[PDB]
């Protein structure tokens, strides 16, 4: 869950 | 849509999509990464543009950060490629210093700038906690990442970019 997400 | 197409930048200011310049502000300008061999062992903090400084974070056991140093750093500035390990294995999902990259329909990878030797300084970049503190904005472009600052950035200051709700949430924002 510490993946870094675009918009 | 416009929106949620890869080929597309975004003005901050004007709200316009366009593939060149903005009608009314022109292209955009993107900060080149400073020049450092291939897979050299401090390669992410060697990279970093002129002008800015890894130090600690200003955030309370935040580890590393990037501040701002020589001049103010306007609105509309571009930062990027993101740069590490490209990957559809999971076990990036938790390194912490990886961005989801939608290849479009249902299908997507990770880019992990975890080992330094082939990341850019971009991983030492914060996550902010409110909207006041953040002064970038991370977005897809042509199939990565880059940062852009949504506001004025004066020295002394970190710069700090929204990881998404998901690792924000994880952090316990
Ligand atoms: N708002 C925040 N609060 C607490 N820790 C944060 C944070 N933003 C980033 N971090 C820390 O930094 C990690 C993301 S990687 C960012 C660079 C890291 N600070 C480093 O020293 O290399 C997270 O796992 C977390 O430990
Ligand atoms: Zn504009």
């Amino acid at each position: 869950a510490r993946t870094k997400q675009t918009a | 849509a416009m929106s949620q197409d890869d080929d597309y930048l975004y003005c901050e200011k004007c709200q316009n999509f366009f593939i060149d310049s903005c009608p009314n502000h022109g292209p955009p300008l993107f900060v080149k990464d400073s020049m450092v061999d291939r897979g050299h062992p401090n390669h992410s903090v060697l990279s970093l543009p002129p002008g800015l400084r890894i130090s600690p974070s200003g955030i309370p056991e935040a580890g590393l950060g990037v501040w701002n140093e020589a001049s103010d750093l306007p609105v509309g500035l571009h930062f990027g490629p993101y740069e590490g390990q490209i990957t559809e294995d999971e076990e990036a999902a938790n390194s912490g210093y990886s961005w989801l990259i939608t290849k479009g329909r249902n299908c997507y990878e990770y880019v992990d700038g975890q080992d330094e030797s082939q990341a850019n300084w971009m991983r030492y970049v914060n996550c902010a906690r409110d909207d006041e503190e953040q002064n970038l904005v991370a977005f897809q472009y042509h199939r990565k990442i880059f940062y852009r600052t949504c506001r004025v950035i004066r020295p002394g200051c970190e710069l700090l970019v929204w990881y998404g709700d998901e690792y924000g949430q994880e952090l316990g924002i």
